[PDB]
């Protein structure tokens, strides 16, 4: 297996990984290579679909030119798992449009048919063994599965043998319980993948480790110490929101409710959700009223990303934040989710301006409602510095960007990548 | 494929 | 990743 770790039964929690040896912070515990992956379809012409290397003239498939490579050799190697698209891509044309779950669990059985024995991704725990949680899938989840083995078929017919329904929607649910999205250096999706062994961690809201990406190679560093015996814990949700929040993610996606620390003190609920201190303080039906509104508008937005204009979703941040800003503070955690989209069409919009200011609003509480070396504050130390240089303010630039690598050096590694290229940014300028 | 922060 |  793993040296220093071991599976073991966590009660109440199925299977985990236990460490057998003290690891600091900062410290790698393994690493796991993708069992399968899929690169997500907006990044192609900007990453190597093999290897998800990011850089400027990759090669592209004269086949198909919908995929891009850095060389022969990556384009060779991916040529198993692009031969399910390729052709499919140009005679579906405009007409190809299966989901990203599809598209990878479509990699899945074609990796069970090539490689059907035991993999180096598998060395605690195989594909094959993962949970599903079949028997408490509703009718509503099931339907949608059913949905995406239509779409499987539908769109990999030509390349893949196809097991019985029955194991099919097993597949497709521990891909839904088991799946890991691939985010880059700013937080912005990547593609999906299968890690076996990582996937064998159970999640805590106060993670003693963090999972970052080299390529498709997952890593899993310690951001608290751990000590034999002590079990280890990731993340599997955005941990800015408060208890109630995260359970009923939680409880809808892995079918269990959530027992850390934090979700038993909730000691941080109060902070996420502050409120105004007014002339007359507002009740509490008041702000069950504006959370409401808040969760509303943010489902409303979400679907309103799919068709309506840049300007258009600026309205709907503009209008919702007025409207809260009565009853919350700008470090509300839905104040912060509704600027965070703001932020995030304003750097698709190039309106570097913008941008800057909602992520100077963001930083602060982004700070204290996130754990001491979390992802989304190094990111957004990262957008900001990136803004900053970009905009001729190099002192700021600067340090911002090094508040970003003294985080990423905890959770990525001294070594990697990431902190090279910013490093050059910060000599560049 | 879920699991992630943001 | 932006594009700037
Ligand atoms: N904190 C927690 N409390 C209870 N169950 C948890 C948990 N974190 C993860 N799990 C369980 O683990 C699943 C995710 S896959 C993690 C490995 C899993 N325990 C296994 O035996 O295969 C979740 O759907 C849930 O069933
Ligand atoms: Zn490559
Ligand atoms: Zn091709
Ligand atoms: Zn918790």
């Amino acid at each position: 297996g793993l040296g220093g770790l071991e599976r073991f039964c966590s009660p109440g929690k199925g299977r985990g990984l236990r460490a057998l040896q003290p690891f600091q912070v900062g410290d790698l515990l393994f690493s796991c290579p993708a069992y399968a992956y899929v690169l997500t379809v907006n990044e192609r012409g900007n990453h190597c679909e093999y290897c998800f290397t990011r850089k400027e003239g990759l090669s592209k498939c004269g086949r198909c030119k919908q995929a891009f490579y850095c060389n022969v050799e990556c384009q060779k190697e991916d040529w198993p798992m692009h031969k399910l698209e390729c052709s499919p891509m140009v005679v579906f044309g405009e007409n190809w449009n299966p989901s990203e779950t599809v598209r990878l669990t479509a990699r899945i059985l074609a990796k069970q048919k090539i490689h059907p024995e035991r993999t180096p991704s598998e060395k605690l725990l195989a594909v094959k063994e993962f949970e599903s949680h079949l028997d408490k899938l509703d009718n509503e989840k099931k339907d949608l599965i059913q949905s995406d083995i239509a779409a499987l078929h539908h769109f990999y017919s030509k390349h893949l043998e196809f097991p019985d329904n029955d194991s099919l929607v097993v597949l497709f649910a521990q891909v839904n319980c088991n799946g890991f999205t691939i985010e880059d250096e700013e937080l912005s999706h990547l593609g999906s993948a299968i890690f076996p062994d990582v996937a064998l961690m159970n999640h805590s809201c106060c993670p003693n480790v963090i999972v970052t990406y080299k390529g498709t190679l997952a890593e899993v560093r310690a951001v608290q110490e751990i000590k034999p015996g002590e079990e280890v814990f990731t993340s599997y949700i955005d941990l800015l929101y408060p208890t109630e929040d995260r359970n009923d993610r939680l409880r809808d996606s892995y079918f269990f409710t959530c027992e850390c620390q934090e979700c038993t003190t909730k000691d941080k609920d109060k902070a996420k959700v502050e409120i105004r201190k007014l002339s007359d303080p507002p009740k509490a039906e008041a702000i069950r009223d504006m959370v409401r509104y808040a969760r509303n508008v943010i489902e409303e937005f979400r679907r309103a990303k799919h068709y309506k204009s840049p300007s258009e979703l600026l309205e709907i941040c503009e209008l919702s934040q007025e409207k809260m800003s009565s009853v919350f503070e700008d470090s509300n955690v839905y104040m912060l989710h509704m600027m965070y989209q703001a932020m995030g069409v304003c750097l698709y919009m190039q309106d570097w301006e913008g941008a800057l200011q909602y992520g100077q609003k963001i930083i602060k509480p982004y700070s204290k409602h996130y754990p001491l070396y979390s992802l989304n504050v190094a990111s957004m130390w990262l957008k900001l510095g990136r803004l900053y240089m970009g905009l001729e303010h190099k002192a700021a630039g600067e340090k911002a960007l090094k508040k970003a690598i003294a985080i990423m050096e905890v959770a990525h590694g001294k070594d990697h990548p990431y902190i090279s290229e910013i490093k050059q940014e910060i000599e560049s300028h | 494929t879920l699991k992630g922060g943001a």
